[PDB]
Order: structure tokens, then C-alpha cells, then sequence
RNA sequence: UGUUUUUA
RNA sequence: UGUUUUUA
């Protein structure tokens, strides 16, 4: 593939360096249209930068603290942290949300690596063997409401049990009811005056419920859980303007007051260097 | 062989727009509107394709761009609910889908300095100025044919309306990456931008979601020769094309 | 020996997989295949059967008279019936097509919605049955619900009407469980003329109403159902 | 070889090599060709 | 795999719609049989129904 | 102080001769570079290559008249401080007319067959000038600034590796809906 | 073709061997370079990263990522023509950086 | 089939100009600039030809055209001793022979009035102000970027600077013979001449001898509209082709 | 067999057959010969 | 022919 | 022909 071609002086009335950017076309203008240029070649075909290089890669979306401890005297099992639910969204860590933000659509088959790590911060004699259950409840099945209520039997649901300190990992299909997710919704659930703005179940994922199926020790071990998603099979729509300001909620396009200013203030005029 | 593409005449319906200084047409994404293909199809009710009764030039209320406009934007198919048959098939119909020829119009002498940027913004989702996880109230982003000036003051559950940041916390300068055309006075008097069909469904409920957004932004700022009125007018005409409504029904109540 | 490296995920129990695995009883022989009738493959074809909705769901315990739609002679202009259709809820809950897709958390495809005069057969009356795509709220009036799809239903030597449900949605895919933006609509039934019933008859008539799949229906992702609950494991 | 039945299990695609920048660069119902003036 | 048919308006004697549901039958009625349709594909195959991923 | 619409708007002023209208040096991942889509794309990557093409389009009355010299210094070079230096390097000559746009391409001007997208003395790709040619003249009953518009593409010799995380974005707290 | 071998040592009283993963990341220039050992940087979005068990070993291939046909062993030269610029040391050496941080949570030892 | 003749691009080098209201570029005599031919060389050295390098547009110091204005002159090769490459060369070799691209700038609204003449003559031998056999010494003859200004005082040595006599006693309005062109600010904001080399001998000193003189003088004078600055500028951009230097050697010194 | 996509994750070329040392150890303009005298 | 598909 | 490529 040539890079650039072979150009001399030109003398010419086609002024390929004028146009009107009024029009709202890019010019494919080339160096050999300003200069005198030499033949070069590409030596190079934009692998890194397919949409499936850029956003097909894993990164952390989710990390949640869970305790296995007796549960004996507890009367909320989600709340004490013996588990912990999950609404599965890529929008809550800024550096992916950014760059799927940078389309309107996306439409890309997942692939979860959960990665749970332990911790007994307070006297214990040994590391426990724990497993962990990564349940995926999908909306209208029953979300789990016990550390080992019959909800957990996922006698239909998907789930993934898998040693703390070791590693889950699973690929899940596109799973959007529409022929692509939104990561942009400019619209509502229906003609209400109240009703939520941007926030759509079009891009409801599911959820992940977490839970060590272990017993009680006589320790109390805490563990992390890190959720990792990479996209694969990645098609993307309707390039955007790239996210300038920090983001304040998952879903919405909400950003801080008195933010700071993004574009970077000279040292001196226009003028400097 | 001579003749000129900065003089245009678009005929739809009974309606008929004729520029002379005009800068070339933008088609989005280089697609065309068209009617749904039987293989894209989800909703098996058949589509009442209205013809030229709604697929007409309708000229949206005139906008005064001063040296202090910040800009305006209108939500799509929501500018056009008052319009005419449109906007009864628009409310009559559970699903819709059209495509726009988006024409804004702001002319000037050769003695005016200024430029617009005229964008279609797909999925225009916008911020609430309240932050946190405040959403913005369905009248709001629904205002019709008056759109939203971003000059104006904000309101309790309105948008955030720095023209600086479009609204949804980006920045105005990479608004170019989407569909857009400039009228710069002294090269162009009228933009156009041919809109097509965008969303991630085949065909979609017209009142509760605006498919595209139209941004009109001035960028350089108007410039007045000595003694002229500080005013120019900026009118918006829209037509829809390659309309399809389905499921017709009791016609929907919305909020206002 | 090959030399491997073990992916990450490797020792994990995923309840999906479907791998090979050691069988536990080596050359055993399973009992051999007779014709047994009634075959399922699918849970598509057993949801195209028409099964009773206990439309009059108004009852302080579960009755027959909950599958009861109740007519009233001389009535003109007046409704009959209401519901929406959250197809994994409410009304349509306990019927045959809302158990199975309650088994999915999404759904496609058209409805077949059917009602049997049991009257009779010296009796006369007209209903027509509307179907309100979503959007809009639930019909108030007859001339507002026969705006939408509707059959204007005659009852005669034919006891039972069959109005399909078309599938009028714009994304692809409906939420089985009650979501709002995935809300199929509204159906409801309305006197067209009225109920005129023989001499020497009395009361109420009653309506059974049927809801079945169309062979165009879609189930996908798999779900536990909220229909069953345990707190303790059985014993025998 | 895939060790799976579904499309999902599958490894990315790598590159799409059909590339034309020309539907957000160049967007326009008239042809503009670089040398020609934009306008006439 | 054709979801639903082309069907316009119908002035027929025969009453799809019209059956006996007596007769323990449920009669394969379609959209195309109560309202005017247009041409839908499946692109679906229904293999998450199959006894074999539901059991 | 603020970010403003002002800060896109170049200005031009009337009967100005042998004077500097605008400088920047050309660290893409950085400076005025670092907000626009390129250098946004351009930060989630740690190598580039390639020509960048630059535009001015003129916003000023259409019986004004202008001639400008955008001119781009290789590096090993200073950004110059006169018109005479700029012109030394690679400079387009504008002729502000009809046609209100010029497209200046930056031509790849590297030893090393790659640079660093983050600011590096050894890679730097030089530095960017526009000056006077001749004047800004504005017709009668027209006073003040006018402003150009400055836009920065790619040329499709373009090239981009090595995927890095960008510096435009930050939290110290994972989100909530 | 990187080998990371972490090898954990408890030198004061401990009850256990902590079952600790060390993430590798690796931090092209640019790049944010962690710092805090939880920052938003670790998430690694578009960084490459392996996480692996102390004791256990991480093994990766890294392709060729000098910026001219080949790496310099040596330099004959500067950044630029200054009286105080680096000699020698230049970024056609800069493979990039890497940042290794345990991702557990703290034990009492 | 449409386009521009006023609409032209010179792309030499690095170097590239455009104008959108250009006269037809004038070639002095109908004859493109070319290296010198075996035929016609006396020189055995080869010659250096240096490419892009030195075969690019250096613009000169602008020049500020007021209502007494008389004029301007420059001599070429010694206008460009200074600029870049091309003067290193000119310098560092006994021989030298050139062509030049000479642009002449001057851009005005459609409200301004005026005339000038730009015009190339070759040998143009200036006359000295004190007459009878009085010499014009090196230095004035031999100004560099700065050029003659004709509307200046005499110097004692210098040249006589009565634009009217064309500063050699031939009268202005018959300096047309010469390859010209007018920048007529109603019609046209750019002159060109593609000047070849013109000499006696196929390659000469450069430093001694100048081959050619641009000269531009305002013609009819400049009116500019009411309340205007009284003044435009002028700038001369100049572009060497065809070059060739012979007999390299240590650099010259010449006077001042 | 390559179990990936990238070059760099292949294994090493093993030898480099083609040896010349010629370029290091008689990078003379003229050749010389063995036996021959080296300066004439 | 108050006819339903398919193709230009 | 003030012509641009390709090959000895």
C-alpha cells in the first residue's frame, strides 16, 4: 500500500488545498497536494485500531466486598455482605464507559472473568478454601434474598462457582432485546412527566449475584470480587464527540457543577509556543 | 457546459425550497432514508406509508441570532408534533419511523460576519445541570417547534445548557464528527442535511424517544456592519421522508 | 508430554457448560425405547395450545368462577373485560403461556386470544374484542377502544372467536417480566350491540376466555421462575 | 478449531480490513472532488 | 423462515377467526388472519426450547 | 479562564503587516490538540505516525480581503519568531477568497518512523505558525475582529499502536446509577 | 518473552501463606502511572495486565516496540541541541513500565 | 465542464502558493525557465543543481503601498542572497544560474482603487543621480531583500530614483515592452512571472552581476474607501527554478 | 502449530544458516586473495 | 375479471 | 509539446 506518491512542482488551477469546510466534507487532502513528495509505503494495516482491538480487551467493571461469617442473628444477608448484588453495567468505570462512549450503538458478544481474592484482616490461624457462586439473575427472576435461599439452587439460572484466589470466566452472547445496545438514549419508558430520562432496560445486561457457599468460619475473611468484561465480535454505530467532562451517574450524561476546565490554558497569548 | 450547485430546489409534496447559496447538501452517514425491508421487520401490523400529506417542508418558527446567542436545539420527530398530518399520525401511531431534510436558513449581506454550525446529533442525550443522578423532565426535552434555546436560564428538572459543553458534557469543537454543515455568511446562506432512519430497532414509539437532535450554534459570533440592527433571523424547515407509522390506536396523551 | 498452559476459568463449576464426563457405569445397557405418545422437543409447540385465563380474577380464593368472564343482557355500549398484557404476570400468570414464559426473561411474537360463549343457543349478542398497542392507556370507552385492532365478535352456530394479538412493538424483543417500556398494550372486550337473552332465561351468561402462542412466538435466556418457592428441602 | 456450539464461545474477529472513512468524511449528496472548486 | 405473510383486506366466507373451541382443536390462527399484514422473517430457530436446554 | 466558544475563534486583526496570527507546537496528545477527536484518539495510543492535515476557514465579511501564510517548522528548529523564519520551512501561501477554507497538510517530517503521542523532546514533530502575508482588509462600515475557524484531520497515511489507558479521564469513585 | 516469579516471605509471626495476586501492569509512556495501589489506573482498560498467584508465575510475549527498525544499545547523541540535554539516554529505549501491586486486601501480618 | 483561471496553485519545494484572483500568469517570453544544455555549456564543472531546497518560494519583506508611494525595485539574484539554502550557494560558488517564480501580493476590498505595475527587466542598468560619468556604487545596487525604495532620498553613490524615468532614462509607460503584469485591485490581488534566465553567457557570476530587476510601481494611485487606513502592503514572494551553481569554492566576501 | 494470533507469541527461528563473515573479516574495496601478495 | 405472487 | 509513469 502506498503511503505517499511521487509529486513535483505544480502549476496548476485545481487548488487542492482550497475548499469550503462549509460544506461539512473532510478533504482527502494529501501531503502531495501542499509539497514536493517522495514514495513511501505503509508497512502498516490498522490492526490496533479496529473497534475490536480498541474496546476488545478485558477491563474491570465491578468490585464488591463479601464476607463469608456465621449468619446466624442476621435478618438481611445482602445488607451484612454475606452477598452482594450486581446490576451489570459497563458505565460505572470511566475509562471503558469513554471509549464504548465514543459510539451510539454497540452490539458485542461479552466475556467475564471474575477474579475473587481473600483477606482475614483480623486474627486467623489459616486461609480458608472458600468458593464463591457468581449468579447471573436476569430481570424478573427471583433475586436472592438469603446467603442460601432456594433462589440460589439456579435450577435455570446461569451460575459459576469457582475458588477464592482462583478465577471464573465465561462468554455470554449479545443479550440486548434490540439489534444493539444503546449507550445513548435520548428518550423515556413512556410519555410521563416523571418518568426516568436516559435510563432504559434496553441495556439491562441482567445481574450478578455473589455468594461463598462456604460455611462460617471462626474467622471473619473478607473478599473482594473483581469483575472483568471484555467485548468480543465488537460492531459499532454513530462515531461521537468524545466525553470532555467527569461523569456523576451510571446512564446519564450528567456532569459536576463547577467543573474544572478541560481545555488546557496557554502559558502566554496565541502566539507561544 | 455551465451551470451552479450553490443554486438548489428541493421539491417535496406541495412544498418547494429554492437556495442560491447553497453549500453541497450533507446526507448522514452517506445513507439515504428509506422504508423498512421486510428482513429488518420485527412488527408484523403493515405500515401506513402517508406519502406527500406529511412528507413536506415544514418551516419551523424563526429563531433571532444576536452577538450574545448561545445556540438552539431542537429533539426530532418532537419538532414536528404540531405539524400539520404529521404530527396526528405521529400521535395516532404507536410505532414510527421517518427520515428528515433538515434545511436552516440565515441570510446576510456580504457586509455580516458570522458562522453557524449546523449538526444532527443521533441519541442527543441530554445532561441535567442538577448533576448527580438528576434526570431531566420529559416536557423539557420535549419542547416542539420552539426547541430549546441554550441562551436561556436553567429550570428545575431542565437541561444543562452551556452550549460549550453540547449539553451532555462534551465539547462543541468535536460536534463535527457527526452530520453538520456551516452556514458561513459570507460563503453560504442556507445548510441542509439529509437525514436518514437511526436506531438500534427497526421502528419506535415517536413521542416518548427523539431519534436525532438539531444543534444550530453559532461559533464565530455575529458580526453587524456599523448602523445594522444587531439581529439576523434563523429559520429551521423540516421535512420528514420515507415515513412509516404502525400500530394505529387511540390517539396518545402526553404530558402538557 | 504436550506442554499446555491452563486458561484462567479452569476449575470453575459453571452450570451451563455442557462437557463430556466419565460415565459411572461402564458398558451398562439402558433400558431399550418403546413409542410412547405425545412426544415434546420444544416447549413451542405445547404453548400454542389454547389454556383458560382466569380473567375474572376478582375472588378472595381461587375459584372456578375466576375463569368467568360475566355477561349482562341489555347492556349496550358498556365493557366486559380489561387487562393488560404483561404476558409473565397478572392475569396471564397462572395459564400454561405465562408458566413458560416465565421460564424466559424475553419474548417475540404474536398472541392468540380466545373467547367461548357458553350462553344459550336462543341467545344473541355481539362483542368486539380491541386490542390497544402500548402508548396509549387503557381504553375508557368503546369508541376510543375500536380505534386500535379489534374483531367485531357475532354469536352464533361458530361458539368461539379467535383474535390474534399482532405483534406491535418497536425493539425486537418484550421483557416477560412487567417493564414498562417493553409493555405490549392493552386488551379489552365491549357490548357492540348488547346481550339479548330467550324468554324464560335469567342471570349471567359467561365468556371462556383462552390464550395461546402463535407459531411466530420467541422465548430466550433462560430464567428461574418467582411461580415456586421452598424454604426447606423435601423429604420423601 | 472451536471447542464450543455457540458463536459466543468464539474468539475475536481481528480486523476488519474493509475500511471507507468516506461516509463521515465525505457525507455530501453531490460529488466534491479535491481540485475541483467546493462550490460553483 | 416467513413470520408473518403479506395479507390485505379480506371479504371472505371463510371466517378464520370464527371456530369451535368444543372441538379440543386450537386452530393455528394468525395476524394475517385478523388485521392486514406485511412480510416478517423469524431469524429465529428456537433452540433455548428445546427440552434439552430447558431440562 | 473558562473554557469558551471564543477559544475555537482565531482572531484577525484589520491593517495588520508582517505579524503573527496564530502558534502552537505540534505535541498532538497535548496543548490545544489534546481536547479535539484526534488527540482524544490519539491518547488512547503511544505511537503515532503519519501527516495531519489542518484547516483554516475564514469567517470574516466576504468584501474583506486577507492573505495569510500557514507555515509548519520541522523540529531541531525553534517555533519562529518572525515571518521570515516561518516561511523558511514548509508554508502555504492563503489567498482568502470564494473558497473560504485552506487544507495545510502537515507533511511527516521524522527520522525515527514513529512518535511518541505523549510529550517527547526527541520525538517532537516541530511547531505550527500563521502569519500575515499581506493584511487583514476590511470593507467600509466594518470594524473589529474576525476569527478563523482552525480544524486538525488525519491524512490517511495515519498511524496509531501500542493501546494505552487516556489521561482525559478520571474517578476516585466507581459509579452509581 | 517476560517470566514473572513472585515469591511472598512472612519474616514476622503469621498464622498463614496469604494466597495473595500480584497484577502486572504494564504502563506505556503516557499512560497514567498508578498512585495509589486501589486507583482508578489499575483498572487497566486498555493496559495491558496479568494477574497471578504469589508463588505461581506469569509468562507473556511482548512484540518488537521500538519506535525505529531496531532498539539502540547505544546512542551517540541527545533529545535535541541543548547544553544540558541527556546523552546516551533516549526514549528509542523506552519499552514502556511496569507497575506491580498485590490486589488482596490487607492481613493482620 | 466549469472551473477558475483566477483560482491557481504553485506548489514548489515545501513551499505552496495559492490566489483566487489571479491574472494569467506571465512567462517572459514565452520561454519556461531550463537547465543550461551541453551544447551552449563553457563551464567543464558540473554543476550542482539543488533541488527543493534552494527550488522553493521566499517571500520578501512587505512592502507598505501609501497614496505617495513612487515605487519599489528589486534585483534578483540579490534579493534572495539571504534567503536559505539558494543564498549559501549563491555565495559558495563562482557561477550561478537561475530562473525565478516572482508573485507579486496585493490584496484590497472591491471598494479600493489603484494600479500597479509589476514588471521584469532584464539588465536594467540604473543611472546615477549626479550624471555625467558618475558610477552607482555596489551597496546601493546591491540592496538584498530590502530592495529599492524609488520614493527615498538620493544617496552619494546611489542611483536616480525618478520612477518616471524608470531610474535609467527611459520613460514608465514604455516598460510594458518588458514582461509585466498589474495588480488592478478591481480585477485582480496577485501578479506572477515565470521569469527564464536571461544572460549573454550561459552561466555567470551571481554575486556581481544581477540578470534581472522586479519592479513595482503604482500606476494609478491608491484610493481607499473613506475612513480606511491610507495604506496596503505589498509583499513579493520570489521562488528560484531551475538553478545551477559551478566552480565551488571558499565563501565570498563582497561589500558592507 | 501456532496457538495464536500474534508473531510474537511464535517460538524462536532456531539457526540462521546463512553465515558470512566476509563483511567483517575482509571489508576491502579490491578483493585479496589468500597467497596472493595483499599490496602490489 | 373489485384476483394473488414473482421479476424489471 | 515547460507532460506523468514503467523498464534497461
Amino acid at each position: 500500500t502506498v503511503a505517499s506518491i511521487s509529486s513535483g512542482p505544480k502549476h496548476t488551477q485545481k487548488v487542492p488545498i482550497l475548499t469550503a469546510n462549509e460544506t461539512g466534507a473532510t478533504m482527502p487532502v494529501l501531503p502531495s497536494d501542499s509539497i514536493e513528495t517522495r514514495t513511501t509505503y505503509m508497512h502498516f494495516n490498522g490492526s490496533e485500531t479496529d473497534v475490536e482491538c480498541f474496546l476488545g480487551r478485558a477491563a474491570c467493571v465491578h468490585v464488591t466486598e463479601i464476607q463469608n461469617k456465621d449468619a446466624t442473628g442476621i435478618d438481611n444477608h445482602r445488607e451484612a455482605k454475606l452477598f452482594n448484588d450486581w446490576k451489570i453495567n459497563l458505565s460505572s468505570l470511566v475509562q471503558l464507559r469513554k471509549k464504548l462512549e465514543l459510539f451510539t450503538y454497540v452490539r458485542f458478544d461479552s466475556e467475564y472473568t471474575i477474579l475473587a481474592t481473600a483477606s482475614q484482616p483480623d486474627s486467623a490461624n489459616y486461609s480458608s478454601n472458600l468458593v464463591v457462586q457468581a449468579m447471573y439473575v436476569p430481570p424478573g427472576a427471583p433475586n436472592p434474598k438469603e446467603w442460601d435461599d432456594y433462589t440460589w439452587q439456579s435450577a435455570s439460572n446461569p451460575s459459576v462457582f469457582f475458588k477464592v484466589g482462583d478465577t471464573s470466566r465465561f462468554s455470554v452472547p449479545y443479550v440486548g432485546l434490540a439489534s444493539a445496545y444503546n449507550c445513548f438514549y435520548d428518550g423515556y419508558s413512556h410519555d410521563d412527566a416523571e418518568t426516568q430520562y436516559g435510563i432504559t432496560v434496553l441495556n439491562h445486561m441482567g445481574s450478578m449475584a455473589f455468594r461463598i457457599v462456604n460455611e462460617h468460619d471462626e474467622h471473619k475473611t473478607l473478599v473482594k470480587i473483581r469483575v472483568y468484561h471484555r467485548a468480543k465480535h465488537v460492531e459499532a454505530w454513530i462515531p461521537r464527540a468524545p466525553r470532555a467532562l467527569p461523569y456523576t451517574s451510571i446512564g446519564r450524561t450528567n456532569y459536576p457543577k463547577n467543573t474544572e476546565p478541560v481545555i488546557k490554558k496557554r502559558k502566554g497569548d496565541i502566539k507561544s509556543y | 457546459c455551465g451551470y451552479s450547485d450553490r443554486v438548489q430546489q428541493i421539491t417535496l409534496g406541495n412544498s418547494t425550497i429554492t437556495t442560491q447559496e447553497a453549500a453541497n447538501a450533507v446526507v448522514c452517514y452517506a445513507e439515504w432514508p428509506e422504508y423498512l425491508p421486510d428482513v429488518d421487520a420485527s412488527d408484523v401490523n403493515k405500515t401506513s406509508k402517508p406519502d406527500t400529506s406529511v412528507c413536506r417542508f415544514y418551516t419551523l418558527d424563526s429563531k433571532t441570532w444576536t452577538t450574545g446567542s448561545k445556540g438552539w436545539c431542537w429533539k426530532l420527530p418532537d419538532a414536528l408534533k404540531d405539524m400539520g398530518v404529521f404530527g396526528q399520525n405521529m400521535f395516532f401511531h404507536s410505532l414510527g419511523r421517518s427520515g428528515y431534510t433538515v434545511h436552516v436558513q440565515c441570510n446576510a449581506t456580504k457586509f455580516h460576519s458570522g458562522c453557524l454550525l449546523v449538526v444532527v446529533i443521533p441519541e442527543h442525550q441530554l445532561a441535567s445541570h442538577e448533576g448527580g443522578n438528576v434526570s431531566v423532565k420529559y416536557t423539557f426535552t420535549h419542547p416542539g417547534e420552539r426547541g430549546i434555546d441554550l441562551s436561556s436560564a436553567n429550570e428545575v428538572g431542565g437541561p444543562v445548557k452551556d452550549v460549550i459543553y453540547n449539553m451532555n458534557g462534551t465539547l462543541l469543537g468535536n460536534l463535527l464528527i457527526f452530520p453538520h454543515q456551516f452556514i458561513n455568511l459570507r460563503t453560504n446562506n442556507t445548510a441542509t442535511i439529509v437525514i436518514p432512519y437511526i436506531n438500534s430497532v427497526p421502528i419506535d414509539s415517536m413521542t416518548r424517544h427523539n431519534n436525532v437532535s438539531l444543534m444550530v450554534i453559532p461559533i464565530a459570533p455575529l458580526t453587524v456592519p456599523t448602523g445594522a440592527t444587531p439581529s439576523l433571523p434563523i429559520t429551521v424547515t423540516i421535512a420528514p421522508m420515507c415515513t412509516e407509522f404502525s400500530g394505529i390506536r387511540s390517539k396518545s396523551i402526553v404530558p402538557q | 508430554g504436550l506442554p499446555t498452559t491452563t486458561l484462567p476459568g479452569s476449575g470453575q463449576f459453571l452450570t451451563t457448560d455442557d462437557r463430556q464426563s466419565p460415565s459411572a457405569l461402564p458398558n451398562y445397557e439402558p433400558t431399550p425405547r418403546i413409542h410412547i405418545p405425545g412426544k415434546v422437543h420444544n416447549l413451542l409447540e405445547i404453548i400454542q395450545v389454547d389454556t383458560l385465563i382466569p380473567m375474572n380474577n376478582t375472588h378472595t380464593k381461587d375459584e372456578v368462577n375466576s375463569y368467568l368472564i360475566p355477561l349482562n343482557a341489555n347492556r349496550q355500549n358498556e365493557q366486559v373485560f380489561g387487562t393488560n398484557l404483561f404476558i409473565g404476570d397478572g392475569v396471564f400468570k397462572t395459564t400454561l403461556l405465562g408458566e413458560i414464559v416465565q421460564y424466559y426473561t424475553h419474548w417475540s411474537g404474536s398472541l392468540r386470544f380466545s373467547l367461548m360463549y357458553t350462553g344459550p343457543a336462543l341467545s344473541s349478542a355481539k362483542l368486539i374484542l380491541a386490542y390497544t398497542p402500548p402508548g396509549a392507556r387503557g381504553p375508557q370507552d368503546r369508541r376510543e377502544a375500536m380505534l386500535g385492532t379489534h374483531v367485531v365478535w357475532d354469536i352464533g352456530l361458530q361458539s368461539t372467536i379467535v383474535m390474534t394479538i399482532p405483534w406491535t412493538s418497536g425493539v425486537q424483543f418484550r421483557y416477560t417480566d412487567p417493564d414498562t417500556y417493553t409493555s405490549a398494550g392493552f386488551l379489552s372486550c365491549w357490548y357492540q350491540t348488547s346481550l339479548i337473552l330467550p324468554p324464560e332465561t335469567t342471570g349471567q351468561v359467561y365468556l371462556l376466555s383462552f390464550i395461546s402462542a402463535c407459531p411466530d412466538f420467541k422465548l430466550r435466556l433462560m430464567k428461574d421462575t418467582q411461580t415456586i418457592s421452598q424454604t426447606v428441602a423435601l423429604t420423601e | 478449531i472451536n471447542y464450543y456450539k455457540d458463536a459466543a464461545s468464539t474468539s475475536s474477529a481481528g480486523q476488519s480490513l474493509s475500511m471507507d472513512p468516506s461516509k463521515f468524511t465525505e457525507p455530501v449528496k453531490d460529488l466534491m472532488l479535491k481540485g475541483a472548486p467546493a462550490l460553483n
